[PDB]
């Protein structure tokens, strides 16, 4: 069963940091793009970030542009998400999600349960 | 034949930033026969790298490259606005000589997931016994997304035709259109037509439909 | 450098003069040029098809000589005025890089 | 130096071509020439090659049999003869030389010359195009389908150039039957929307046709 873990997600004061965490079983995601959503009470979840294959590089939406960072290792089979600057309306649930097409199309088929992820 | 290979096929880098281009052989290619062009659009193929390492006259320092045997690289050591182009190896070693697919390089910038739109056929178009069905990707990036045709909720295969734009001047995004043709006689025979949208700025695929009348 | 070679590019028979000049042994396709005072005498090209097959382009007429290693030149009817300066200007083509080497001597004294 | 391409254009299955390149000032004896071709959309081939004098010459396999590269040297020209053309034989050929001046098509790096000789292999007849509308619904979008026509290009603007914002016209695609066909799309505001005309101008020339297709909200 491909299973995704998220971990990481807590309380921070505004203009502070946090490193999210998504650990992969089932899959070897070394072969695989790895996406960060976000998804804020009341909203529709948001694209975050995505963190193609070594070398194939990482691409970022507007709104954590400046300030996040993707980052894999693949040995660990697991995704990382480095937060800076964080601000109030961050605030949501973070999901992980794996794209399915190895040419990088997102058949995003599976999904973590989300970490949260609280500033204020 | 040699078959040659390039990775990636699309290189997404920023203004001032270096690159690795890669190319492989399906045999040993000897060192002193493998050749780097660079094409513009609109342009011809231009010499950059002969003998694997050797830079052709005229060529910038920026452009260095080696390899020997089945794996040759090409490294740009700062992206010049005209550097954002295609770049081909070649083999000259063994008749005939061969080329790679290409390497594009194209300006990296933020996701942009695409707004999807669908147009159904005119009467005009239909009383000619054509139906084409159009779905439109607007303003995305990066260039990879995935476009499926549903009729009547039954994927499509083999009558569809995509187009995709170049990367805009300003945008720095792609658009595609994609072309659904089918007979009169087959396209009254069904009822909702659909285009499913996937690409990286998505989380969940987005269909756009109709329902004929 | 002098331009100067490290052997005598000067052979005596009877009639005239052979000029050799050596090139590398890994060349394989070449433009050999035999210049007196400057001013070209002889110009010849090997090179190689996808078939192997080899063409030997000299244009000026010439008696000239291959080897694997060397080229030789004939030259005849020599009187003291012919005495000057002789160089060996080399193009290599094929194995690359491209490269031009100039060797040389003094014919007479 | 000024090079001068010919011998293009546009030609049934089992007709003729000859492709000339003609250099001015430059020595022909010194180079080594090839033709290599590339279809559209696509990657690089190369067609044939060709020593200084003509008496060795090479050939890829998908031409071995039809076409002849030649060159006559007292007139600066290099010729590519094409016989018994497919429709797979339609790209854009390049006339290229070895760099360093050898007189080798072998074992020598190459460099091209010029821009390319357009050469399109088609049964197809000389068709004016049919434009539909693509009418819009419900930020909206909308816009013209050109279909059926030959042989390539079309000039496709909006309101004789009045409109240039968020016009997007797509490259043709070749369709089973051997004719042409793309799309011009217009992104606009929902509320311009209301109650503005949009005109779509084709031209084909070609063809020596013009519609000026008008979209609206059906
Ligand atoms: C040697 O030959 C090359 C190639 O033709 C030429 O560029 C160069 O000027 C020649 N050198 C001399 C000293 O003639």
């Amino acid at each position: 069963x491909v299973q995704l873990x998220x971990s990481g997600g807590g309380x921070v004061q505004x203009g502070x940091s946090l490193x999210l965490s998504c650990x992969a079983x089932x899959x070897x995601x070394x072969x695989x793009x790895x996406x960060w959503x976000r998804q804020x009470p009341g909203x529709x979840r948001e694209x975050v970030x995505x963190x193609x294959x070594x070398x194939x590089x990482x691409x970022x939406x507007d709104s954590x542009x400046g300030r996040f960072t993707x980052s894999x290792d693949x040995x660990x089979x697991x995704x990382x998400l480095q937060x800076x600057x964080l601000x109030x309306x961050d605030x949501a649930x973070y999901y992980c999600x794996x794209x399915x097409x190895x040419x990088x199309x997102x058949x995003x088929x599976x999904w973590g349960x989300g970490t949260x992820v609280t500033v204020s | 034949e040699i078959v040659l290979t390039q990775s990636p096929g699309t290189l997404s880098l920023s203004p001032g930033e270096r690159a690795t281009l890669s190319c492989r052989a399906s045999q040993s290619v000897s060192r002193s026969y493998l050749a780097w062009y660079q094409q513009k659009r609109g342009q011809a193929p231009r010499l950059l790298i002969y003998g694997a390492s050797s830079r052709a006259t005229g060529i910038p320092d920026r452009f260095s490259g080696d390899g020997s045997g089945t794996d040759f690289t090409l490294s740009i050591s700062r992206l010049e606005p005209e550097d954002f182009a295609v770049y081909y190896c070649h083999q000259y070693d063994m008749s005939p000589f061969t080329f790679g697919p290409g390497t594009k390089v194209d300006i990296k910038r933020t996701v942009a997931a695409p707004s999807v739109f669908i147009f159904p056929p005119s009467d005009e178009q239909l009383k000619s016994g054509t139906a084409s069905v159009v779905c439109l990707l607007n303003n995305f990036y990066p260039r990879e997304a995935k476009v499926q045709w549903k009729v009547d909720n039954a994927l499509q295969s083999g009558n569809s035709q995509e187009s995709v734009t170049e990367q805009d001047s300003k945008d720095s995004t792609y658009s595609l259109s994609s072309t659904l043709t089918l007979s009169k006689a087959d396209y009254e025979k069904h009822k909702v037509y659909a285009c499913e949208v996937t690409h990286q700025g998505l989380s969940s695929p987005v269909t756009k439909s109709f329902n004929r009348g | 450098i002098q331009g100067s070679a490290n052997y005598e590019m000067f052979i005596f028979h009877n009639g005239g003069v052979q000029i050799l000049c050596k090139y590398p042994d890994i060349v394989q396709q070449f433009k050999m040029q035999l210049l007196k005072g400057g001013q070209i005498l002889c110009d010849l090209t090997k090179t190689k098809g996808s078939g192997n097959t080899v063409s030997i382009k000299s244009l000026k007429f010439c008696h000239s000589q291959l080897s694997n290693n060397s080229v030789s030149f004939f030259l005849y009817n020599l009187d003291h005025s012919h005495a000057n300066y002789y160089f060996c200007n080399l193009s290599i083509f094929d194995p690359p890089p491209f490269k031009v080497t100039l060797t040389g001597g003094y014919l007479h004294i | 130096v000024q090079l001068v391409e010919s011998g293009g254009g546009v030609v049934r299955p089992g007709g003729s071509l000859r492709l000339s390149c003609v250099a001015s000032g430059v020595t022909f004896d010194d180079y080594g020439m090839s033709w290599v071709r590339q279809a559209p959309g696509k990657g690089l081939e190369w067609v044939s090659g060709i020593n200084w004098n003509g008496g060795d010459t090479d050939y890829s396999d998908s031409v071995k049999g039809r076409f002849t590269i030649s060159r006559d040297n007292a007139k600066n020209s290099l010729y590519l003869q094409m016989n018994s053309l497919r429709a797979e034989d339609t790209a854009l050929y390049y006339c290229a030389r070895d760099f360093y001046g050898s007189g080798s098509y072998y074992h020598v790096p190459f460099d091209y010359w010029g821009q390319g000789i357009l050469v399109t292999v088609s049964s197809a007849s000389t068709k004016g195009p049919s434009v539909f509308p693509l009418a819009p619904s419900s930020t909206a979008a909308l816009g013209c389908l050109v279909k059926d026509y030959f042989p390539e290009p079309v000039t496709v603007s909006w309101n004789s150039g009045a409109l240039t914002s968020g016009v997007h016209t797509f490259p043709a695609v070749l369709q089973s039957s051997g004719l042409y066909s793309l799309s011009s799309v217009v992104t606009v505001p929902s509320s311009s929307l209301g109650t503005q005309t949009y005109i779509c101008n084709v031209n084909h020339k070609p063809s020596n046709t013009k519609v000026d297709k008008k979209v609206e909200p059906k």
